[PDB]
């Protein structure tokens, strides 16, 4: 098969900034058989360069493209937020088809460290014999940050279910979620709980925390 | 699967290319031009090549390449019913090369003949010279460029008629043979040669049509001769009988019918872009014509001028104007040897290029038949080309062009009309346009617009109709100058015309009896595609 | 204008057979190549099959050909595939796409559907409220947790409050999926009014509504 590899896969850039993606493939194409594809996050793939220079409809016109045998690329001349997605292109040179790995757009944002929101076992989840605390790192950037769970001055890494969300299209800020599964048994054994998140913005960690008695 | 390839995309080109052009390009081409009224006329010269012209010159490459076989296989793979179509093609083929092999024994021998500081045909003083001569084309004498022709070249005084051949000349003879043993070697091994080949015979009239073209544009009525062959009358726009030569023109010009682009497509990859080599090879044909109309009538302005003859009188189709008119003036002219030399040779290359597609598209024909002919082409050619040439001993004779033009009027004329009528039905609604399409979008890649099969489903049938309708309206008894052919040779003509059709009904006939079941689903049998 | 519908696909166990249909409306059906696509949860787009107008040309993938039969209904407008012998490695969201001329790429896509391939057994989630602590503005969660498999929605105050949300994504964790999602109102607003967390789980069935407080 003719593998399409796409550089770079994660792209940070910040709104009217000039963007250039490349996709390079194992054979030479053919010039007019190149394809380029947008996606959207939660939301089916469009067409948006064909050929290789030529833009669908609907497709704003600071959308470039360039390129010829193994070499190609997508140039945004400049970029609004509406532009954030990812990429794809695609040979219909010979079968079997195939897309690149995909190029995902995210825009630039000011620095902003995360509001950290730590919540106890439900009253609920006890009666099903077991507990589970959650830490909510939320209106963040950028994506990359670290948390870190202790007891009573103690902290063991062991189940432990972090979620990050996609980019905000909003605020364009990220959200992060650490959830610590435990049994019933345990945790009545200790009282001292803490949700520590160590971010880029400041050296010094943003730390939460609860006690078993209130 | 595996079938022999093009050597490069090149050969196959100027093989189409090369067929495609003869002297049907310079001799019909410019008159066209002249007599309907100038660049006027190549408004519906366009429009007929457009509609009408192209898209069969475009259907017939297609299927060339994608059914991947030959003209009888073709057609017997798509709409086995209609399979006869292949047949009567081929025999068609067949039949032509008992004649138009000849024009370039004629153009050797002229060739032969013009290696001397003093041309024969200038001169009225000569043996074969009568009283009646003169030396330029006059009302109501004859050129002495003409009576060289006739009197001495053919001898065709001599025969009294088609009835009278004569005696066997000779010089001709051993003019047709070496016609022969070139399309031999041509074709006497694989694609291998032939697409290797065809870069001489479909080029080097191109260069002959330059040093020609700027030796014509040089002399002194030259600035004139254009005009007569480009100065509009747009009368003729309502003229029916100006779309009827157009039509014709555009039509017998491109050469779908004979089987040739089928053949000749068929060695090509199954995914090579074939609409663009349709529409490329398309203008080169056209344009070759419009140039050498060009060519022509510098060459005539100047007979008009310097050498004073009327007009109408040197303004001709057909084969007088390239060995009578032509020449004519050719041999005024200062280094005359020369020109002479480089024009009976491309009149020759003219030829070879186009008779190959012909004898090619039976063999390849026949090769996708009957295996162990494939096995040797290798004497089956030998065979065939010694079978043409003994029977082409016949035109070699002194009443040879009686029996030349008899082949000519006859064999290919009505024939292919009705030949490529069930080409373009049986594609565009036995076998469906929708499936013909759907062919070529896993060729090429995308399929045709709502134009073409428009020009195939219904353009076409319309527009070939059209064509025989005011065929017979003006038809004629066959005659050549003062002479009438004899009603049975215009009997033996139709049989030559309807031997090729008739294959059709034939198959269709035996077929559907040779098959099994019902009568209704004995028809959806033959329906039915090979592929399918 | 232009409407493409992929329906079907579900959970299947290995081994397992199955195929989805494409429904196609706004065009001349018959005159267009239709291909499906399909896209992992790694959000990397693989082509699967690709079918000719009139369907006598069809061209496959090596991954799939063999277990993967593509068919078209030009009568009714419809277009599936056939799948046979899946893998969890066949687990993606599979997209009918549509394009005649390979020169000009892919014109419409499918609002695609899910197909996921498990051994694991399908399982209702369990539902659980975050509420703090022992500010300005507050922060409430429902963990949504054990569930098996997604899809699953979860809304807040049915659907009232669309601002001030953040819904995480699932992540599987012993062939389970656990989900949290949180908000942000003003202390003003909490405990004053009431609040409620909606989840629904349609492939068990479940469906639930909860609200929180100090106790
Ligand atoms: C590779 C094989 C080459 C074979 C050439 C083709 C065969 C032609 C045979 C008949 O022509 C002969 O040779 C001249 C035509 O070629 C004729 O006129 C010639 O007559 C004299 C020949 O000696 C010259 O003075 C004239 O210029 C010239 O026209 C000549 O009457 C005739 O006997
Ligand atoms: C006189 C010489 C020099 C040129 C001859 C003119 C010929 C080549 C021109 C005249 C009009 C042209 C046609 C105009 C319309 C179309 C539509 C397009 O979808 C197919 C090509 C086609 C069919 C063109 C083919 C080329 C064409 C036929
Ligand atoms: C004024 C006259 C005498 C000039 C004629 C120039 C001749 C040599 C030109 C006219 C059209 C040309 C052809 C146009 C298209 C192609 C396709 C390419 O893949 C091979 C070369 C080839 C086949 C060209 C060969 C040269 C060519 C035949
Ligand atoms: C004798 O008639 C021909 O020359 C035909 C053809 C042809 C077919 C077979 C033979 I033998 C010779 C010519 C060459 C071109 C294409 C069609 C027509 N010419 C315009
Ligand atoms: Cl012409
Ligand atoms: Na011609
Ligand atoms: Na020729």
């Amino acid at each position: 098969e003719n593998v399409l590899t796409q550089s770079p896969a994660i792209m940070s850039t910040s709104p009217g900034e000039k963007v250039t993606m490349t996709c390079r493939a194992s054979s030479s194409v053919g010039s007019s058989y190149l394809h380029w594809y947008q996606q959207k996050s939660g939301a089916s793939p469009k067409l948006w360069i064909y050929s290789t220079s030529n833009l669908a409809s609907g497709v704003p016109a600071r959308f470039s493209g360039s390129g010829s045998g193994t070499s190609y690329s997508l140039t945004i001349s400049s970029v609004e937020a509406e532009d954030a997605a990812t990429y794809y292109c695609q040979q219909f040179s010979g079968y079997p088809l195939t897309f690149g790995s995909g190029t995902k757009l995210e825009m630039k944002r000011a620095d902003a460290a995360p509001t950290v929101s730590i919540f106890p076992p439900s009253s609920e989840q006890l009666t099903s014999g077991g507990a589970s605390v959650v830490c909510f790192l939320n209106n963040f950037y950028p994506k990359d940050i670290n948390v870190k769970w202790k007891i009573d001055g103690s902290e063991r890494q062991n189940g432990v279910l972090n979620s990050w969300t996609d980019q905000d299209s909003k605020d364009s800020t990220y959200s992060m979620s650490s959830t610590l599964t435990l049994t019933k048994d345990e945790y009545e054994r200790h009282n001292s709980y803490t949700c520590e998140a160590t971010h880029k913005t400041s050296t010094s960690p943003i730390v939460k925390s609860f006690n078993r008695n209130e | 699967d595996e079938r022999e390839t093009w050597s490069g995309k090149v050969d196959f080109l100027l093989s189409v290319i090369g067929f495609a052009v003869d002297l049907a390009n310079v001799w019909r081409f410019p008159y066209l031009c002249y007599k309907n009224g100038g660049g006027a006329f190549l408004v519906p010269y366009g429009i007929m090549l457009a509609v009408g012209g192209i898209p069969l010159f475009y259907m017939e490459l297609a299927l060339g390449q994608h059914n991947r076989k030959g003209a009888i296989t073709c057609w017997g793979r798509l709409v086995p019913l209609f399979k006869g179509i292949g047949y009567a093609v081929v025999l068609i083929a067949f039949y032509v090369g008992f004649y138009y092999n000849v024009i370039i024994a004629w153009s050797l021998r002229f060739f032969f003949a013009s290696f001397t500081n003093s041309l024969p045909w200038t001169s009225c003083n000569n043996i074969w010279n009568t009283p009646n001569c003169r030396p330029f084309e006059s009302q109501g004498f004859q050129s002495a460029a003409s009576e060289y022709f006739n009197r001495y070249i053919l001898e065709l005084n001599r025969s009294e008629g088609i009835h009278d051949l004569g005696a066997i000349k000779w010089d001709m003879a051993l003019c047709l043979l070496i016609v022969y043993l070139i399309c031999y070697f041509s074709l006497w091994k694989g694609i291998s040669t032939s697409g290797k080949v065809v870069w001489f015979t479909a080029l080097f009239p191109y260069a002959v049509l330059l040093i020609l073209l700027i030796r014509g544009l040089t002399l002194p009525g030259s600035f004139l001769g254009i005009q007569y062959y480009l100065t509009p009358n747009f009368s003729a726009i309502y003229k029916a009988e100006v779309w009827v030569d157009a039509a014709t023109q555009v039509f017998f010009s491109l050469g779908p019918g004979f089987g040739v682009l089928l053949a000749y497509a068929s060695y090509n990859k199954y995914h090579n872009n074939v609409y663009k080599d349709a529409l490329l090879t398309s203008f080169i044909n056209s344009a070759t014509s419009f140039i050498a109309g060009f060519v022509i009538f510098s060459v005539l302005g100047y007979m008009a001028h310097t050498l004073g003859v009327r007009i109408e009188d040197v303004a001709t189709e057909g084969p007088g104007l390239v060995f009578v008119v032509y020449p004519a003036a050719i041999a005024t002219m200062p280094a005359s040897t020369f020109w002479a030399l480089i024009f009976f040779m491309m009149l020759a290359t003219l030829g070879l290029d186009s008779s190959f597609g012909g004898m090619e598209a039976i063999i390849t024909a026949l090769s996708d038949e009957f295996p162990k002919i494939k096995r040797n082409r290798e004497l089956f050619v030998a065979g065939l080309f010694s079978l043409y040439f003994v029977v082409g001993l016949a035109s070699c004779t002194q009443g040879g062009f009686y029996f030349f033009h008899l082949l000519d009027r006859y064999a290919a004329g009505y024939s292919i009309l009705v030949a490529v009528f069930f080409e373009a039905i049986a594609v565009s609604w036995i076998y469906g346009t929708n499936r013909f399409s759907e062919d070529i979008r896993d060729m090429i890649g995308f399929p045709p617009g709502r134009y073409w099969q428009v020009c195939w489903r219904f353009v076409a049938p319309i527009f070939l109709l059209f064509i025989t309708v005011y065929g017979l309206i003006g038809y004629e008894p066959l005659t050549y100058a003062d002479y009438v052919y004899p009603s049975w040779a215009n009997a033996l003509g139709w049989c030559i015309a309807g031997s090729s059709v008739v294959m059709i009904p034939a198959v269709a006939i035996f077929k559907l009896l040779s098959t099994p079941g019902s009568l209704r689903q004995r028809f959806t049998i033959l329906t039915t595609p090979w592929r399918d | 204008e232009v409407q493409l519908v992929e329906s079907g696909g579900g959970l299947v166990k290995p081994g397992g057979s199955l195929k989805l249909s494409c429904a196609a409306s706004g065009f001349t059906f018959s005159s267009y190549a239709m291909s499906w696509v399909r896209q992992s949860p790694e959000k990397r787009l693989e082509w699967v099959a690709e079918i000719s107008s009139g369907g006598r040309y069809i061209y496959y993938s090596d991954t799939v050909t063999g277990r993967f039969t593509i068919s078209r209904d030009n009568a009714r407008n419809i277009l599936h595939l056939e799948m046979s012998s899946l893998r969890s490695e066949d687990t993606a969201m599979y997209y009918c796409a549509r394009g005649e001329v390979r020169q000009r790429g892919f014109d419409y896509w499918g609002q695609g559907t899910t197909l996921t391939v498990s051994s694991a057994k399908t399982t209702a989630p369990s539902v659980y409220p975050l509420a703090p602590v022992c500010g300005s503005s507050v922060t409430l969660g429902c963990l949504v947790k054990g569930y098996f498999p997604e899809p699953v929605t979860l809304t807040w105050n049915s659907g009232s409050l669309s601002s001030g949300v953040h819904t995480f994504p699932a992540v599987l964790q012993s062939d389970l999926y656990t989900l949290s999602s949180s908000v942000t109102v003003t202390s003003s607003t909490w405990p004053s009014q009431s609040i409620t967390c909606n989840v629904a789980h349609p492939a068990s069935s479940t469906k639930v509504d909860k609200k929180i407080e100090p106790r």
